[PDB]
């Protein structure tokens, strides 16, 4: 792929994303979805192997329906209102239509296994890329639909989500299935946060941006895949894979790392609305997430797997790509925990 | 600055410097023949740049200084003990071949790199392409075993189906009782320790399976010793040869664009020769691989970057 | 000369040098000039003084 | 408070900056001048609490733990010099950086003052813990040790943070004076009943209690000697200084929730003290040893009355030094076989006669030998106990007297007897170990001269 | 063989190359200065300094005064015929009951 | 949502012109120097990753990142303040508007007060 039509592509991708989160205009948000997957459809398919088809093609029937559904919701809701400003939806029934079409976008259970699928068949920026900002967008739209949002079906949604990125991530063994349990994961506390605060949602949204970027980026760093490729990487830069460690342990909630306060944050929000069940099992939940994230510490940092004789080439030459902002990534992914109260700069 | 996308738009276009004799003119050939010398004459007439033969302290040498490095730290083989003791029960066998094919796959990365930068071509005494014959002389003998052979294929295949093919195996064609005289009267005992058998297995895998393959591809110029002497004789061939062989004609510059991204980046070079397969002759263990990472940080001028080695001579590391 | 090949980082990118810390004086003067302001702007609102 | 904090936070960088051969000598000395500046907390009050500002004071209970943590800090520096001497300089720095950060950890968790930062800085402590364990252990059990340590304390606490945020959603403040001053009784109601289960439940499976303790022993057994110095010692005492805190706001339904952790409690004494008498392993026998020091201290805390909170804090305090004691001897013995069995190596009072001092003394002060803080704790506690029910005093007797047992039992085991023939590199003890084991029993015995420092704030 | 893996070596004794060592470290100045610092500052300064601080902490707990207090207490309900210990803590004056 | 949709809320303003009647953050702020802390552990951090001297190399670009994360964090600190100062105003304002929803009630001393004792034995 040329440079100039991957970063044409990259801006497009990202001018559908802007389009949807600045667009009054249930038309121009269904344009700019639709604009975001046609840009990000050869992104998925830049590196060409059977794999990377298959994940394209997946992806791309699975944000069609969507869209689909999400269409029709509009025009549902555009029957009974014959409004098309994107507010408080008047049927109970588009709006369900809408939920369900947005939960199948972001990734929510039970539509959740095109996302280790794609992740699985797509390189690592391509995930990082699809993670990020396809979940960006429809958040947007739930945080402006929030008021209609089905508390039960939302809360339900969410639920799924989290037991089954946590069962995922304890069975998976390929690094990026274990990030897309993750990311799953990680929707659903936002999803669960999200009928009650959408500031909370922002906050668990932008620790979660941060923490995966940081980790999928020392990932390409060391140039591993799987769980035995990153065995060898502290024998080559044993840095690396203590800031791994970190970051893992801060994706898994452990105070007093920057991931405890979403958890914090969106366990006293639920707790205010007089609702002790649901944070009780969410907090819970989340000790599978950890312990995969244990287990992959355990082969990267805390412990010396056997390595190769090649190993010793590797020593002899040295990492020439710079990554843009890693640094910054992985101190505020780890290190935000005191300066929580910006919570309201962000409202 | 370093090439990258950013040169790419801005107009630094491969196939701009391409010429007629911007060609990478792998010389495949024989042990203990004329090869070298071959190679050498090739490259003095046609103007390109010789690459000696991949080595150990090949690898050793573009990095850093370019003084050989300890076998302890590099490589942990040696070709005296595999022709001493080919049979041994350390894989020493199987370990030097597998770090001979990273560093000639390091080298052809390197000559790629250095033709695609300047433009100039580039002769090549032995690639990886023509490195399998080795491995099935030794697992014929008996040297090595097939879990070993399995491994060096995957490697093989990972690593070399990205690069484009070489350009002739110019085939010394020395007969066995002739190469075991030549190894006689170079008076070297470990070569001399050499059986008839193995050279026997190196020609076979060379006239039955290289051969054959590279014909397909691109033309084989095939010379006795005698033809070899005359370089002009083959250097005449060599331009004469003209047809739509090889994807060469077919790349185009965001192809090459890409090469060139791949190629001068040598970790993601030497990417695959070092995947999670466990067999005992190249497996290291944890706490031989801790002390030997720690003497290579130990040496002189490697515990950091290049430019921030203060005991070599580095200055102005505070604003650098 | 140690290194038989030009480091990339071999002598410093005085450029880089001189932008980088002509920024971070520029914000930090930027930076007290704003809070000398704002000072001043709150005591003029509150009429403290 | 921050006239402690600083220091620490002053020892990572001095410790990082410091060179190769230095960073013990630096760590050990600096270590023990903060311990000496954390001395000044024992002047505490007789009403209320030292409040330095709206986000850390001091009290009677708190004062001893502190001083207690600063002390050890210097110990635990000393027996890492043991075991650590073919480590690389960095992995040094890391294993020095780790113990400071659990010390800054557990002195602020001590004198925090609200208990949402109690609770951060509480689990904040597990990090390094975990990190020390499964990175420096000796054996293959160290990660699933660190896994079932990790997991039982969350699993413990994480209701415990639903329940804190809860509370403070309810009343307003989870400031501890506030909810001391403004205490509501606990109406008997399965709310307030599951309320009281998530807070007492998250601090007895720290304590541990009997049936959740099983992390004890795979913990203790394969960190190093530095983790168990810290885990045994002060680590467990988060778990009775929490319930000491937090039992203001259960009342009155603690008089009626209190049955099954008791019983639970005084059984698990004596079936740990069982346990102990038929061990294989040094470690196991002084982690079960741990165990059932803590369900004493448990049946105290759950008596709750005022006799029993003061022998809390004295055991508390004498079993940490005490615990710490014994694994520092575990581990020298280790360190000179190479194993932990306890019936390999023999005739050690033979062998080294300034050894079997130590453990003579040692395993004196473990079975309560008065006049001894052990003894005035367990004492104390055995007297409330004996005015809450008379049967606690059959209990107790049966659980003393399996206690001497098994301290007498591993004492003769380890030191009286012919030594093994076939070891033969039993080197003459050095002056670091014999200084360690001095300076782990001298402070006993002057607590035992000045009891009243470590008698809590009901005293 | 699966692996090629260095041998396990045989521990070092400090003795062996130092008979003078205390067993801080295999550096014969470096373990001395480690050996006298530990003990100057731990035994020296920390016990015996803060022991005699300890002991000689001011009675900040008031036990000396509450006996003063119990004292003077003591003498004048006796001397005036009053209860030494009174009935009630506070004053059922004050107090209110519900009725 | 609760503070979006406010009246007279301007879109895409950082600090609107009522946030200047706050007294602005002092420079000696701990959390200014917090964040001053974080630039320089990403400046360390930098160093480790790029394989340079970590605590003496890169002294422009080390400088720069504390200055960096001190403007932005001095920004972020006037906007929580006067994001927090606008939620105590409505809280009050509110509370004013609705005395019947928000009514004083009797104190009564604890003499009068009558709460059960429960004996612990
Ligand atoms: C014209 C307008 C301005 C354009 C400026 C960019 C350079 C354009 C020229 C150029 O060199 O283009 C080729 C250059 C790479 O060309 P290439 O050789 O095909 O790339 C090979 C690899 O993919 C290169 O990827 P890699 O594997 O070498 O490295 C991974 C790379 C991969 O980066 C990408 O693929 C592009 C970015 C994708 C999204 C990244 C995460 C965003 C998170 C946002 C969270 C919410 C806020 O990501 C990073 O390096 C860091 C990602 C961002 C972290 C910080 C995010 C917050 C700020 O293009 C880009 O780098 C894309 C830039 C797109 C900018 C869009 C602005 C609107
Ligand atoms: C099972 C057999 C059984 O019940 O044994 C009771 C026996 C205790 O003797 P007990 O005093 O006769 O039992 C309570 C009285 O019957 C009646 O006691 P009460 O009338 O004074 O009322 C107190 C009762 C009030 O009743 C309730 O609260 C009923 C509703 C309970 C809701 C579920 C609690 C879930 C969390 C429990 C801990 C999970 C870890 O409290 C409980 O039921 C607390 C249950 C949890 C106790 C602590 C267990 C720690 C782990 C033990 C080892 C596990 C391996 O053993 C246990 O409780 C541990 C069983 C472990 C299996
Ligand atoms: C070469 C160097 C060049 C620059 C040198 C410094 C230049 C400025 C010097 C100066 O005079 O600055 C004035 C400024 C004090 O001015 P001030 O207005 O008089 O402040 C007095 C009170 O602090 C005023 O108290 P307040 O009532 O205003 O509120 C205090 C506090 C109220 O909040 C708290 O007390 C909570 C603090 C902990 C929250 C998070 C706990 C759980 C997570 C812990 C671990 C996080 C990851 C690491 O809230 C904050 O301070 C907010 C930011 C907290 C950042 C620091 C604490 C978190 C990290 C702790 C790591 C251990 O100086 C400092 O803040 C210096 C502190 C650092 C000294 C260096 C040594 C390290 C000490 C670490 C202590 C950790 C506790
Ligand atoms: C004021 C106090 C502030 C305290 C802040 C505390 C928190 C800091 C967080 C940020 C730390 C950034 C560190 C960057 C990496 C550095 C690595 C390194 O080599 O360092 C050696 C480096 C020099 O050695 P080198 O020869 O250049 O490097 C050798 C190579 O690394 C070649 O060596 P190698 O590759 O052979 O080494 C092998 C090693 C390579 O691996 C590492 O070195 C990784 C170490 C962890 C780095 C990532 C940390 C991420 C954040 C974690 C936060 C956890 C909670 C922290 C709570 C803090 C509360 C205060 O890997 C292993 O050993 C494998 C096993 C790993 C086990 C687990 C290790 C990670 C534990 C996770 C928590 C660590 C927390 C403390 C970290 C301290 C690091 C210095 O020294 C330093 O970096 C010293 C930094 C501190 C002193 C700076 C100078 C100050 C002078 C003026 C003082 C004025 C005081 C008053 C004013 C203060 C104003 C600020
Ligand atoms: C020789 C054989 C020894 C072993 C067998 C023992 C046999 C009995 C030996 C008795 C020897 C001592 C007898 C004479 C004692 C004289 C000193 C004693 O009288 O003073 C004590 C005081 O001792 C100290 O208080 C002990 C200090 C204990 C604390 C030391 C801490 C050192 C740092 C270590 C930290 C460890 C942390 C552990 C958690 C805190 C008691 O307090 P007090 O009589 O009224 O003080 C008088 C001063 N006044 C009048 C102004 C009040
Ligand atoms: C570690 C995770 C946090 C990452 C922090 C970086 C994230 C990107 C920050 C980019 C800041 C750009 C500011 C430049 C001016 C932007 C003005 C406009 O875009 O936003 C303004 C300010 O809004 C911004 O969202 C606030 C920026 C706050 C950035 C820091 C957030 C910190 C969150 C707490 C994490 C703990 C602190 C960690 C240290 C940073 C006004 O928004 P407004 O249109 O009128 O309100 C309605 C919009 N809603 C619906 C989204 C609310
Ligand atoms: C263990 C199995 C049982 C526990 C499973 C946890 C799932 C939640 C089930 C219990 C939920 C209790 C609950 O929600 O109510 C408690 C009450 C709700 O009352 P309100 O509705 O707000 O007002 C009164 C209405 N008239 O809320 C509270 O009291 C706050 C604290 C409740 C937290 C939930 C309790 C969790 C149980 C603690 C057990 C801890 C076990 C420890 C495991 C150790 C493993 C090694
Ligand atoms: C919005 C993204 C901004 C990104 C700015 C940085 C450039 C792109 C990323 C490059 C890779 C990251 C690491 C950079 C340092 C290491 C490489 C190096 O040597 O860079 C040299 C360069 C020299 O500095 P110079 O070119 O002068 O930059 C200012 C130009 N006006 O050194 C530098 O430029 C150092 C710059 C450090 C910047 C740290 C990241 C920004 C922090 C801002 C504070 C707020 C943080 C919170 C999140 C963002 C909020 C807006
Ligand atoms: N892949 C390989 N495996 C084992 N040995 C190899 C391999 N490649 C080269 N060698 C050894 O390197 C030596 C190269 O000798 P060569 O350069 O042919 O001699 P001359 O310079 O006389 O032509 C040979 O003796 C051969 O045994």
């Amino acid at each position: 792929m040329n440079p100039i039509i991957y970063t044409t592509l990259i801006m497009t991708v990202m001018s559908g994303t802007m389009l949807v989160m600045i667009s009054s205009h249930w038309l121009l948000i269904w344009i700019g979805f639709e604009m975001n997957l046609l840009a990000m459809i050869p992104v998925l398919m830049k590196n060409f192997n059977p794999r990377a088809t298959e994940a394209a093609t997946k992806y791309f029937l699975t944000q069609a329906t969507a869209s689909m559904m999400l269409m029709m919701a509009i025009i549902i809701n555009l029957l009974y209102s014959g409004q098309w400003t994107i507010t408080k939806m008047f049927n109970p029934v588009a709006m369900t239509m809408m939920t369900m079409a947005l939960a199948m976008k972001l990734g929510l259970s039970p539509f959740h296994f095109w996302v280790p699928e794609v992740t699985q068949g797509i390189s690592l920026q391509a995930g990082l890329l699809l993670l990020t900002w396809q979940k960006l967008a429809p958040l947007s739209v739930l945080c402006q639909i929030s008021q209609s949002i089905n508390p039960n079906l939302m809360l339900t949604m969410a639920m799924l989500s989290i037991l089954i990125g946590g069962w995922g991530g304890l069975n998976q063994t390929q690094l990026r299935k274990i990030m897309a349990y993750s990311s799953i994961a990680h929707m659903g506390w936002m999803t669960a946060v999200l009928p009650y605060n959408t500031t909370m949602t922002i906050l668990n949204l932008l620790i979660y941006i941060t923490m995966t970027l940081a980790m999928f980026m020392l990932l390409i760093h060391s140039s591993a895949t799987t769980t035995l490729s990153l065995s060898h990487t502290w024998n080559k830069m044993p840095v690396i894979t203590s800031l791994m460690m970190v970051t893992l342990l801060s994706m898994g909630g452990l105070p007093p790392l920057s991931g405890f306060m979403p958890k914090w944050m969106i366990i006293q929000e639920m707790t205010k609305n007089e609702s002790i069940i649901m944070p009780t099992l969410m907090a819970m939940t989340a000790l599978l997430n950890l312990y995969f994230y244990m287990r992959l510490a355990y082969s990267s940092s805390l412990t010396m797997f056997p390595s190769t004789n090649n190993m010793k080439m590797k020593w002899q030459f040295e990492h020439t790509k710079q990554m843009k902002l890693l640094p910054t990534m992985i101190v505020l992914s780890t290190l935000v925990l005191p300066m929580t109260p910006a919570l309201s700069s962000l409202n | 600055l370093q090439y990258g996308p950013l040169a790419f738009v801005l107009g630094e276009r491969t196939t701009r410097k391409l010429t007629e004799t911007s060609k990478v003119i792998t010389v495949d050939g024989n042990i203990c023949s004329g090869k070298g010398r071959l190679a050498r004459e090739i490259a003095e007439k046609l103007g390109l740049r010789h690459f000696p033969e991949a080595g150990i302290h090949y690898a050793d040498s573009t990095t850093g200084d370019g003084k050989p490095l300890d076998v302890q730290l590099s490589g942990n083989c040696s070709l005296e003990k595999f022709y001493d003791d080919p049979k041994s029960n350390d894989g020493n066998s199987y370990r030097l071949q597998s770090w001979l094919y990273a560093s000639r796959l390091l080298q052809y990365a390197d000559a790629l790199e250095h033709l695609l930068s300047t433009g100039q071509g580039v002769v090549l005494e032995r690639s990886i392409y023509s490195d399998f014959v080795f491995l099935e002389a030794m697992y014929r003998q008996g040297f090595i075993r097939k879990q070993c052979v399995e491994h060096y294929n995957e490697v093989k295949k990972v690593t070399a189906c990205e690069y484009l093919p070489p350009h002739v195996v110019v085939y010394v064609d020395v007969p066995v009782p002739e190469i075991q005289s030549r190894i006689q009267k170079k008076g070297n005992p470990h070569e001399m320790k050499i059986t008839a058998a193995y050279l026997q297995d190196i020609e076979n895998a060379y006239k039955k399976t290289f051969l054959p393959e590279m014909s397909e591809k691109c033309e084989v110029l095939q010379y006795s010793a005698r033809e070899a002497e005359d370089a002009e004789k083959v250097v005449e061939d060599i331009e004469y040869l003209k047809c739509d062989k090889g994807p060469w004609p077919d790349q185009d510059d965001r192809t090459f664009h890409r090469l060139r991204m791949l190629v001068q980046n040598k970790l993601e070079v030497l990417n695959y020769t070092t995947i999670p397969v466990y067999l005992p002759e190249i497996t290291i263990g944890a706490h031989q691989s801790d002390r030997v990472f720690q003497k290579f940080t130990e040496l002189p001028g490697r515990k950091y970057s290049p430019g921030y080695n203060e005991d070599v001579g580095d200055k102005w590391i505070w604003l650098k | 000369k140690f290194y038989i090949r030009e480091p990339p980082h071999g002598s410093p990118d005085w450029l880089k040098v001189g932008l980088t810390l002509g920024t971070s004086v520029f914000l930090w003067i930027y930076l007290i000039k704003q809070h000398k302001e704002d000072v001043l702007e709150y005591k003029r609102r509150n009429g403290l003084e | 408070m921050l006239k402690i904090i600083i220091p620490t936070t002053m020892l990572l960088p001095m410790t990082w900056m410091s060179k190769h051969n230095m960073i013990w000598i630096n760590a050990t000395v600096h270590s023990l001048l903060i311990s000496l500046i954390s001395l000044s907390l024992l002047n505490q009050l007789g009403e209320n609490s030292l409040n330095f500002s709206l986000t850390f004071f001091s009290d009677s209970l708190s004062a001893p733990l502190l001083v207690l943590t600063t002390w050890l800090l210097p110990l635990m520096l000393m027996a890492s010099q043991s075991h650590l001497s073919k480590e690389t300089t960095t992995r040094k720095k890391l294993y020095i950086t780790m113990l400071i950060l659990l010390q800054l950890f557990l002195i602020m968790t001590f004198t925090a003052t609200e208990l949402i930062l109690f609770y951060i800085l509480f689990e904040a402590t597990l990090v390094p813990t975990l990190i020390i364990i499964t990175r420096w252990g000796n054996q293959t059990e160290r990660l699933n040790a660190g896994l079932y340590f990790l997991f039982y304390t969350l699993a413990g606490s994480l209701p415990l943070l639903v329940a804190l945020v809860y509370i403070q959603n309810t009343t307003g403040s989870l400031n501890f004076l506030i909810i001391h001053y403004w205490s509501h009784p606990l109406s008997n109601s399965w709310s307030n009943i599951f309320m009281w289960l998530a807070c007492i439940m998250a601090f007895m499976v720290k304590m541990p209690l009997y049936g959740l303790h099983l992390w004890l022993p795979k913990a203790h057994v394969e960190a190093p000697i530095a983790g168990s110095m810290v885990l045994a010692a002060v680590l467990l005492k988060l778990g009775g200084y929490g319930m000491m805190r937090i039992t203001t706001i259960l009342n009155p339904l603690t008089n009626y929730m209190a049955y099954p952790f008791l019983m639970l409690s005084m059984w698990g004494m004596i079936m740990t003290s069982s346990i102990c008498l038929r061990q294989t392993d040094l470690k196991s026998l002084i982690a079960y040893s741990s165990v059932s020091h803590m369900a004493l201290v448990i049946v105290a805390i759950m008596i709750q009355t005022p006799w029993s909170f003061m022998g809390a804090t004295a055991l508390m305090i004498a079993h940490g030094l005490t615990s710490s004691m014994l694994f520092c001897l575990a581990n020298t013995n280790y360190e000179r076989v190479h194993s932990r069995t306890m019936i390999l190596a023999r005739g050690l009072q033979t062998l080294l006669p300034l050894m079997a001092t130590w453990w003579l003394v040692a395993s004196l002060t473990n079975l309560a030998l008065p006049p001894s803080i052990n003894l005035i704790g367990e004492l104390f506690i055995i007297t409330a106990s004996f005015s809450w029910s008379n049967i606690t005093i059959i209990l107790m007797g049966m659980n003393m007297m399996i206690t001497a047992l098994y301290s007498l039992y591993m004492l003769i085991t380890t030191q009286r007897g012919k030594y093994t023939h076939h070891i033969n590199n039993i080197k003459p003890s050095f002056t670091r170990e014999n200084a360690l084991m001095a300076l782990h029993i001298l402070p006993l015995l002057l607590l035992t001269l000045n009891p009243k420092m470590i008698l809590g704030p009901l005293y | 063989i699966r692996l090629q893996e260095d041998p396990d070596p045989e521990d070092e004794n400090l003795y062996e190359k130092n008979p003078d060592s205390h067993g801080y470290d295999k550096d014969p100045i470096v373990d001395l200065w480690n050996m006298r610092v530990v003990f100057f500052f731990g035994f020296s300064i920390v016990l015996v300094l803060g022991s005699t601080f300890v002991a000689y902490l001011p009675d900040y707990r008031m036990q000396e005064w509450a006996r003063r207090e119990a004292e003077r207490l003591v003498k004048y309900r006796e001397a005036n015929g009053l209860p030494l210990m009174e009935s009630n803590c506070f004053d059922p004056n004050k107090i209110q009951l519900p009725e | 949502t609760m503070m979006s949709g406010r009246p007279g809320r301007v879109p895409l303003q950082f600090l609107p012109n009522e946030a200047r009647s706050l007294p602005p953050p002092k420079l000696t702020d701990p959390r200014l120097v917090y964040m001053g802390f974080l630039g320089y552990c990403s400046g360390l951090i930098d160093n480790a990753i790029r394989r340079r001297p970590v605590v003496s190399a890169g002294l422009h670009r080390q400088l720069l990142y504390v200055t960096s994360f001190v403007f932005f964090g001095y920004y972020l600190l006037k906007r929580q303040d006067y994001m927090y100062a606008l939620r105590d105003h409505d809280m009050f304002a509110y509370v004013k508007s609705h005395p019947e929803d928000f009514p004083e009630k009797d104190k009564k001393t604890y003499g009068e007060i009558l709460e059960e004792f429960h004996p612990v034995r």
